């Protein structure tokens, strides 16, 4: 459950990503695949080599979905309904993998946006990614 | 924990550059801010009521340095993490009853702090090597839960 | 995130719980204290002996809060705001303990209401208790 | 696993009354219904699309009996759970990549099934003894991670 300060912090830190959505998402995915190799099992059909156009294209989609989540932060079960159908009903992703990708997203933000990554903002982003993860891993439709 | 010679060299080189007065305190402080129930174990530290109060607390800074020293002890004994962390496992598991998921959380906050301090030099392969280390430390600290 | 079927299953099950809500709450606490003794550290001020009036009284309060959660299942952040302040800000309960109590509640319901405790209902109740646990362990004011 | 003599007697006596044809299948079925991502590991079982399809699936019933056999093996070797579950830990951890939190979930669903079958005879002290057993089995199954 996000506080009003959390939503303010998330809108501010996420908005700073801007035109670099693809770069951040793709690096978070690369960090996840290298750090937690079992996560590769969900992407047998991807070219996972470094700098793969497929991972870049997917990173942009992941980042754009989080931007959509921020734009509808109080209505995520409706805004993300198609993503929940995909991750919960079709792919059946184990929720541990969402903790892994969320951690890799925080690591990417810490590395590339140091001034924005304050302890309060880190806390708010972690809560936001946990809320998004609950929506994407729950079958509510 | 198995690290390749390349990973061992990359991990050791970055670790040598860690600001010992700041990194441990930032990792423990961030654990207290991000996972606020962890504050229950640190009532003796006094004011932990705001992120600024946590981050400026000298007990968090000093205790964080001891936690950083324990991770450092882990890096020096990767072949015997269970042995290295035996007394700390007794303290955390048997005396304090810290749920072991919190050990994984602290390991991961430390990795966030290393990324925050090192920026682009905290590359995805360097992170992957550090993830093996922190998983090993957390598992070794959890040893006494049996 | 609860589905419409989840909310229906929980309302139907907790209605069958009925007058025994309080009794089930006290038994779930007793099961938690015996099975997971570290949970006793939150209650040093309680008489925790079997059949303690204190545990019975507390079980009724816990069960009444869950009844309130069921009655306001789509507005739990507001309905449980005082309880989230108590558990998340004052007591600082580690969220693992909510998984423990939730499990003990499910065990109590399985033992006492076998005909109602179908796999679909068990699934809905587990999701409902996870959602209540997220509200009570989050600082959102 | 450290069980008192009275807990060991209670556990053994209840276990002897377990319907071996039903309980394992109900525990595995409930895991698949309550934690639906676990279905990803059982694509060869066919239809698992509804609770009724899961519960009536003969592969769930047969596999559940094998799982129940492994818990039975655990109860017979409470002093050597790591050794007993060594090859099974290798299968789940290295070959199947099952996250270990799922082992805790199955242990707890089994406890729910035992409560469902035994009712009020599954008393809080009997449950407490079973919680020590299923925690032990879950930890032994997770031992081959590192
Ligand atoms: C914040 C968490 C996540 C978000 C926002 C997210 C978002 C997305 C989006 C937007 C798509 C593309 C949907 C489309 O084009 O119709 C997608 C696909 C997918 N996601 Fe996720 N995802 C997340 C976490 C995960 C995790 C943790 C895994 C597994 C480790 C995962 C595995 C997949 C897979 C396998 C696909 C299909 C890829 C393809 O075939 O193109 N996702 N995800
Ligand atoms: C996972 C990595 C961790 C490491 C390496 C670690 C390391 C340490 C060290 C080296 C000590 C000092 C021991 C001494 O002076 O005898 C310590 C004490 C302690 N740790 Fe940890 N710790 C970890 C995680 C945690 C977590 C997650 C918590 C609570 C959420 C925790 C709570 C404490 C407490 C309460 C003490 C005693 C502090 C005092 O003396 O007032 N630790 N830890
Ligand atoms: C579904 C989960 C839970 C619910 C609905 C719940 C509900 C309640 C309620 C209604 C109160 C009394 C508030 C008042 O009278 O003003 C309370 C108090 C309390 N709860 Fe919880 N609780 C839950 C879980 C937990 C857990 C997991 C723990 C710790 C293991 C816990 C520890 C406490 C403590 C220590 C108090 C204060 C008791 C007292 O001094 O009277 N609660 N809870
Ligand atoms: C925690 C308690 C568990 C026990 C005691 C257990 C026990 C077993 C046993 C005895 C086997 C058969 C070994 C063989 O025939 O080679 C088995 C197979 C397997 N288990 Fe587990 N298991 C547990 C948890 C899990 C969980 C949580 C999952 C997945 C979420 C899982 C997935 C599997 C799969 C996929 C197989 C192979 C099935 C096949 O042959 O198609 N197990 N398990
Ligand atoms: C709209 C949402 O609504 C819910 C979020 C929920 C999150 C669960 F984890 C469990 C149940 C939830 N139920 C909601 N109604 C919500 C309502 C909130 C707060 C804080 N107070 N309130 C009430 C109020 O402002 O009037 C935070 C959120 N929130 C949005 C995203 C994540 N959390
Ligand atoms: C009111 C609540 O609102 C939220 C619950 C949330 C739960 C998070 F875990 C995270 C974010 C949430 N945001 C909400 N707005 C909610 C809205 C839902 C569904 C299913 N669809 N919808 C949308 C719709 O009916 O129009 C389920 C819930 N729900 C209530 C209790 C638990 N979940």
């Amino acid at each position: 459950v996000l506080s009003p300060a959390d939503k303010t912090n998330v809108k501010a830190a996420w908005g700073k990503v801007g035109a670099h959505a693809g770069e951040y998402g793709a690096e978070a995915l690369e960090r996840m695949f290298l750090s937690f190799p079992t996560t590769k099992t969900y992407f047998p059909h991807f070219d996972l080599s470094h700098g793969s156009a497929q991972v870049k294209g997917h990173g942009k989609k992941v980042a754009d979905a989080l931007t959509n989540a921020v734009a509808h932060v109080d209505d995520m079960p409706n805004a993300l309904s198609a993503l929940s159908d995909l991750h919960a009903h079709k792919l059946r992703v184990d929720p541990v993998n969402f903790k892994l990708l969320s951690h890799c997203l925080l690591v990417t933000l810490a590395a590339h946006l140091p001034a924005e990554f304050t302890p309060a903002v880190h806390a708010s982003l972690d809560k936001f990614l946990a809320s998004v993860s609950t929506v994407l891993t729950s079958k509510y439709r | 924990v198995h690290l390749t010679p390349e990973e061992k060299s990359a991990v050791t080189a970055l670790w040598g550059k860690v600001n010992v007065d700041e990194v441990g305190g930032e990792a423990l402080g961030r654990l207290l801010v991000v996972y606020p129930w962890t504050q229950r174990f640190f009532e003796s530290f006094g004011d932990l009521s705001t992120p600024d109060a946590v981050m400026g607390n000298p007990k968090v800074k000093a205790h964080g340095k001891k936690v950083l020293g324990a991770f450092s002890d882990g890096l020096a004994h990767l072949d015997n993490l269970k042995g290295t962390f035996a007394t700390l496992s007794e303290l955390h598991c048997d005396k304090l009853h810290v749920d072991p998921e919190n050990f994984r959380l602290l390991g991961n906050v430390l990795v966030c702090v290393l990324a925050h301090h090192f920026g682009k030099e905290f590359t995805p392969p360097v992170q992957a090597a550090y993830q093996k280390v922190v998983a090993g430390v957390a598992n070794a600290l959890a040893h006494k839960y049996h």
